[PDB]
């Protein structure tokens, strides 16, 4: 799936 | 050729539960570029920090910083619904160009990072050694970091899911939920990936009627 990224 | 120029460790950014996600191999020639499309870690998210990284450890802080820009300003929405561009380009005399930019709200930051930057000869060498023997330690590793950010997802699911139904959801099961939460939130910090899975399942036999409310 698609990778995330914190704020 | 003989001889050719090279970017010698991997060049990436940090990624939700602390890991490190490429967007260029070690040894690649350059110049070259790519770009992957990323989105948010949590819901209602109007920043991300592109925390780019030199090196070929699973683990963002075993690797070097080249540096670190925030992205402002997305609108704020369900976690992985912002589509957040980011791109890696080095040029032919090594200095490289990151970007990230939000498609929805058209924002866009970026950096640039001297060709000196990160790790030297002796480093380099050291770190593929290093990779190479730490390698199960580190797929362990992001296998638990994968673990880790599906529980999270879990247990913010699970609260809008309590929100969403309000008083329709019994009293009594609304308080088996609460506790099935502080626990996996108390699993989510441990090191152990099938305690995580465990507090999981033990929250799903809880939810069966909060399940039948969507």
């Amino acid at each position: 799936n698609r990778l995330l990224l914190t704020g | 050729v003989l001889l050719l120029d090279v970017t010698p460790l991997s060049l990436g950014i940090e990624t939700m539960g602390g890991v490190m996600t490429t967007l260029i191999a070690k040894n690649t020639t350059i110049p070259t570029k790519h770009s992957q499309v990323f989105s948010t870690a949590e819901d209602n998210q109007s920043a991300v920090t592109i925390h780019v990284l030199q090196g070929e450890r699973k683990r963002a802080a075993d690797n070097k910083s080249l540096g670190q820009f925030n992205l402002d300003g997305i609108n704020p929405a369900p976690r992985g619904m912002p589509q957040i561009e980011v791109t890696f380009d080095i040029d032919a005399d090594g200095i490289l160009h990151v970007s990230a930019k939000d498609k929805n709200s058209g924002k866009e930051q970026k950096i640039t990072i001297k060709a000196s930057s990160g790790l030297n000869e002796d480093e380099i060498q050291k770190m593929v050694r290093d990779a190479e023997a730490n390698a199960e330690a580190d797929r362990k590793f992001e296998e638990l970091v994968q673990t880790r950010n599906q529980g999270d997802h879990l247990l913010h699911s699970t609260r809008k899911q309590v929100e969403e139904a309000g008083d329709k959801l019994p009293a009594d099961d609304k308080t088996a939920i609460e506790s099935a939460l502080t626990a996996l939130e108390t699993a989510l910090k441990g090191e152990d990936k099938a305690a995580i899975e465990a507090k999981m399942q033990e929250l799903a036999q809880v939810s069966q009627k909060l399940m039948e409310i969507a």
